[PDB]
DNA sequence: CAAGACCAATCTTTACACTCTGTGAGTATTAAAGTTACCTATAGCGCCAAGTGCGCAAAGGATGAGCTAGTTTTT
């Protein structure tokens, strides 16, 4: 039972300090030098308490003298059994003097008693020391106390990608170590008098035959261990993921009645193994867990308090992480070692114990991939990820391709906690304006979210003495408490703004909050996709979609056309034509050149009347990309949709309009027009596909592209900075 | 806090004891030996002439770094790490 | 295959650490059967004489079976742990041990395995080499029964088969001094165009003294591809001169033995003149 | 260091797939430097050679250089590999070879490597051990430059030491007969306490006949714990009788030689006598 | 004058006690089989009793013969 391991000037660490171990304690990361690296520590300092010549360990650099390893341990345990008046036995005793005999010597007769026999914890610290001649110190000059310590809290590595199924050494070291019977007493000359009993036709044949074997075989004598492996093997019956299920099943049963708490660590427990062979790993491994406690009500023959053994894991798979978290709950941890600017390891903790039971059982896949990354994008709706996955649109930039988006709420942001491990996992929390100001039509006066005042509530840091450079930032908490009025003008019926714009609060609504990592975009992702400069490529990706998409109904096709277009006008009563002759279908069949003549005739002449009612109907050209960002289910300057202004009963003219433009003319777009639909994608795919025709050069299209999408591109542009920054930190 | 025996030590006027010659070989190592203006002044002299200061009260030591500056504290870490170094050596043998 | 076991023995690259071997002969020559050991009896034995609490040590091993559920013992296993349980301990020393082994429990069955051994002298003293084959031919001889050697612990049995290949005159001249008549020597050697002959080479000699003045000298003629056999010693000086042999580098690889009447006939080169030609030169 | 290297082999165990230490004494034994060998000039020169478009081979290995782009080739393993783009092709003969090398490439060159040999005739025919000792004294005496013996190819620099561990008598008996002044025999032996001793066996002989006839006999001698010289074949004959051995295992340690008194002078037993124990028999 | 720095081995190795069979808060708290373990070493000279001694040191014959003892270092 090990509390701190602190290393000082070794390999690749400067000053690390491991705490806080529990049970189920699992490592990982990108580093795994540094994982290398301790493992070699801990392997080194277990090799010099067992007095063993090894190779000493390097120093990090040459400008110290001095390398330290220190070890902690919780010995409180063995001091309640010896100290206790009835054990009465030759190892409590001797424990006694040799762990706290001196240190109990010194104290007088107040401290013993009443302040330290009731709740305290005991600590042994052991410090080794190694210099720069390669000479080895230990800070306690006494053999004894190193041998008790190591025979007491024993280490036990396991390495699965290299283990030979066929050596069962391991098993039969816990085994041996772990029972409490003295095989001392067990007489040879009864045992082989019991064989040769037991079989021959003539008495004493058996014990002539080993007699005459052992003249010819005389070796050395047994070893104590030796005698009790064969004891064993004699006794029972028979003799990679079943390997490491005995032994930790071995190692949790045989402890629960010894005073002795081994310390395991295992190497990639998942190598070559299906995921479900993991989970069924880890589910037994808990079940085992949970069988022998007794807490509470659960008691009964079979039920122990005794403590458990502590097991360090090293896994790169997110299944085993998932089952870890989901199974055993607060009696886990998760490390994370990654690097420094100057290059060092580190090692901090992971949030991964939850309140909310519901995110307990929904756990899954990507909450565990979170932990595999080193640049997370959180987003609330499902739009933005099919914006930011976008493989065409992530092809030009090699580096948010190494960033993971995920769809988060409130309370799941709440119960993740991102800014525990904010070092070792940077993020990012994209939101909306609309979240934290509020727009009314009917009262001339916008209003404060609660989200908002919690925002002002953290920035505003009471307790505090003055510093040149945060008066700016009261200043803008009092400017945004004042702003709560903000008295306006909406034109055009409740639709536009005199002059706010919405950009200036925006932009200093993000300086303020770049802090707490957090970005509001000015509008939404529709917003963003569909601005004033990309109304050309709008058009272009509708008259395709009309080119490609709308084939005749009819099987015969010629005919159709040729009776609809007798039957209907093709200038006046071109719309009624359109409705009932071009259907949107999967598979598009190829016509006659006379056919697909007059196809292409008409589908100009629908193109040429809908972009001429398009620029008659309105005038500004505004109003146009209004109308577009909101029948794609979204809002603008207002923070209006449709159903909020239907509730609100304003604009009755605008919204006219765009009913009949959906159910006039734009009828075969509609399924294309409900969130969630696909026309992102399409879109994103048409456009980068038509600029790369355009301009052959990287930077050519990559600045094209900033030009139409300034919002999306900047946050890109911003993200990948931000990852560079960080680039070498985080990556092995 | 893991020892049971305490010593204290100081030392007398550690600031104006140092050796000017001491902070120019410390530094000489980190500063390329050129001249900085034709062949009268070199870049290590005239990096150095920003730190030094001829004491009118201690005109007998000469030049000295003056506490109250800037750079005092890094150049002294600097100089001193040589004997921080023989020090910890000669302790690590006495654990 | 069960009545006449063959074994292979190689000391180049023998690890001392694997005592498979020995366990496989001493399991297959056993006069014993195990089946009536039984299993609760010992267990409950051990149990009576280690836990002073009634039901301690079963209680133990039937909580460590559970969790370790493997493939039941074979019936080799079992009496490969007994025999461990039943006795007190786990190069040369192995080969030696080996053999030993072999010879002791040969005595009482019918079964009779044959036995290679290949390089028995690797890294080996010359007094080594000598002391394993005086050591094999006394265990050899203790058991030998013969008209008046006769009573217990001496048998009429036939012995297993043994083979070596050596490279070490000291090994051949042992094995020729102290078996005598129970050992052969083979010569390989080779065919014009390409093929492996075997022929005997005489080793058995009537005459007492040839075979107590047996030395070194006399054991380097059976390595020798060209013999040349002289009588005084002017000879042995002329045709060893250093000078003149270096100027015919055809001539060095001949040996040159001094020989008389009684020597040539107790040697024989006639018999295995096809492997080793030799010249004898008179006057 | 790098003017007396240690050069260490062992033929137990010995791989003959890797060359590394060949590659090592190559490298390390050569006076050119490689730097001055333009990568260019020769790419162009094999592209030119090997190519009917000029620049295609140039286009091959820059387009496979993109692609497995690593660490860049150090000193030492350009100049292995141009010592292999030179050269027609890469137990004893690697061991011959090595000596061979080590004598050829330290003739011009003022480093002198020390070498220890392990076990040299394990696994080896006797003639061939003899065979190895003599191809090495040729290629002594080939670049010896002593009196009359001058002329190109023959030089005067001093030979690396070389130390051998050998069990055989054969290697020993070469050493002795072929070298003679230029060699020394160590017997290491024991203390009584517990310690390692290191003593010198003469093996220097005045006299040519002795040397010449030079036997097995003669080096078995070396291998002795305790030597009993005699002046007759009777004591011989009496001292060999195996049944009077029989029933004094403590005498069969000893070995028994017949000396006569120059025998005894050139052999000089006094000189070694804390290692090898010895007792003169006369009348 | 007084002073941190006070040897190696002394045989090895291992191991819970209890009434309760899962649990223990002393004012100063190891032992017991197992296995070795081996041990060992002597002048001046001769004589008769043959090493446990006696006599004599003139032969010789039982107490006249009469006699000596290297260098250097610590010191």
């Amino acid at each position: 039972t090990i509390e701190s391991i602190r290393v000082k000037n070794l390999l690749s660490f400067d000053d690390v300090i491991l705490r806080d171990f529990r049970d189920i304690n699992c490592i990982i990361g990108r580093n795994n030098v540094g994982k290398s690296n301790l493992l070699k520590v801990i392997r080194y300092f277990y090799a010099k308490l067992e007095n063993k010549k090894v190779i000493p360990l390097d120093f990090h650099t040459n400008y110290n003298a001095v390398g330290e390893i220190t070890f902690t341990f919780d010995t409180t345990r063995i001091k309640k059994i010896v100290t206790s008046r009835k054990n009465n036995g030759r190892f409590h005793k001797h424990i006694y003097n040799t762990l706290f005999k001196s240190s109990s010597v010194k104290l007088n007769f107040e401290e013993l008693i009443a302040r330290k026999n009731s709740t305290n914890k005991s600590f042994f610290s052991l410090t080794l020391t190694i210099c720069k001649d390669d000479s080895v110190m230990w800070s306690v000059d006494d053999p004894k106390v190193r041998s008790l310590l190591a025979t007491l809290y024993p280490f036990l590595y396991i390495e699965t990608r290299h283990i030979d199924l066929y050596d069962w050494n391991p098993i039969w070291k816990l085994i041996s170590n772990l029972n409490s019977f003295n095989f001392d007493d067990v007489d040879h000359d009864e045992l082989v008098n019991f064989l040769d009993e037991k079989i021959s036709s003539r008495k004493g044949d058996y014990k002539k035959y080993i007699d005459r074997v052992v003249s010819v075989i005389d070796t050395k004598p047994y070893t104590y261990k030796e005698k009790v492996i064969n004891y064993i093997k004699v006794a029972i019956k028979g003799d990679s993921n079943k390997f490491l299920e005995t032994l930790l099943h071995l190692l949790i049963t045989l402890t629960r009645t010894e005073f002795i708490s081994p310390i395991v660590y295992i190497d990639e427990p998942e190598v070559g193994l299906h995921p479900k062979l993991a989970e069924s790993f880890v589910s037994n491994l808990n079940k085992i867990y949970s069988k022998f406690k007794k807490t509470s009500e659960l008691s009964g023959p079979g039920r122990y308090k005794t403590p458990y053994p502590n097991i360090f894991y090293s896994t790169h798979s997110p299944s085993i992480l998932k089952q870890t978290i989901k199974l055993f709950g607060k009696d886990q941890q998760v490390l994370h070692f990654s690097k420094k600017k100057d290059g060092s390891t580190r090692v901090n903790k992971i949030n991964s114990t939850y309140s909310d039971e519901r995110f307990l059982n929904i756990f899954s896949d990507n909450e565990a991939r979170l932990f595999f990354s080193e640049y997370i994008v959180f987003v609330e709706g499902a739009t933005e990820l099919e914006l930011f996955r976008n493989l065409s649109l992530l092809n030009l930039y090699p580096a948010f391709s190494l960033a993971d988006i995920y769809d988060a709420n409130e309370v799941i942001l709440a119960n993740i906690n991102p800014g525990y491990s904010k070092a070792s996992i940077p993020f990012v929390i994209i939101k909306d304006i609309d979240t934290l100001i509020d727009y009314s039509i009917k009262t001339e006066k916008f209003s404060l979210r609660p989200l908002f005042e919690k925002m002002i509530k953290e920035l505003t840091k009471e307790f505090d003495y003055y510093d040149t450079g945060f008066g700016r930032v009261r200043k803008e908490i009092d400017l945004f408490s004042d702003i709560q009025s903000s008295t306006k003008k909406h034109m055009d019926s409740g639709l536009f703004f005199k002059r706010f714009s919405l950009h200036n609060l925006s932009s200093r609504i993000n300086k303020v909050s770049r802090k707490l990592n957090r970005y509001f975009m000015t509008t939404t992702i529709e917003g963003a996709l569909i601005n004033e400069q990309s109304l050309p490529y709008f058009f272009n990706w509708i008259g395709d979609v009309i080119l490609t998409q709308m084939t005749i109904n009819n099987p015969n096709p010629d005919k159709f056309i040729e009776a609809m277009r007798r039957r209907y006008n093709i200038k006046s009563q071109v719309v009624p034509l359109f409705k009932s002759v071009f259907c949107i279908g999967l598979n598009h069949p190829v016509y006659s050149s006379a056919v697909d003549k007059q196809a292409l005739r008409i589908k100009l002449s629908f193109l040429n009347y809908l972009k001429r009612k398009v620029y008659s109907d309105f005038n500004n050209e505004k109003e146009i990309v209004l109308a577009l960002r909101l029948a794609f289910g979204g809002k603008t300057e207002t923070q209006y949709t449709l159903d909020k202004l239907r509730k609100d009963g304003e604009a009755e003219l605008f919204r006219e309009k765009i009913k009949n433009y959906k159910n006039n003319e734009l009828f075969f777009l509609e399924p294309q027009m409900t969130k969630t639909s696909g026309w992102v994608t399409t879109f994103l795919n048409y456009t980068i596909e038509k600029i790369t025709s355009e301009e052959s050069d990287d930077d050519r299209i990559r600045q094209k592209l900033s030009f139409i999408f300034p919002e999306i591109i900047s946050i890109i542009e911003q993200a990948s900075s931000s990852i560079e920054a960080e680039e070498s930190s985080l990556t092995g | 806090i893991y020892g049971s025996s305490y010593c204290r030590l100081d030392i007398s006027s550690f600031f104006n004891n140092i050796s000017f010659d001491d902070v120019k070989q410390s530094l000489s190592p980190y500063i390329k030996d050129e001249y900085l203006i034709g062949t009268e002044q070199k870049l290590i002299d005239a990096i150095l002439n920003s730190v030094g200061y001829e004491s009118p009260i201690r005109k007998d030591k000469g030049m000295i770094i003056p506490m109250g500056f800037r750079t005092s504290p890094a150049i002294s870490n600097i100089v001193f790490r040589k004997m921080d170094l023989l020090i910890q050596d000669f302790c690590a043998k006495k654990g």
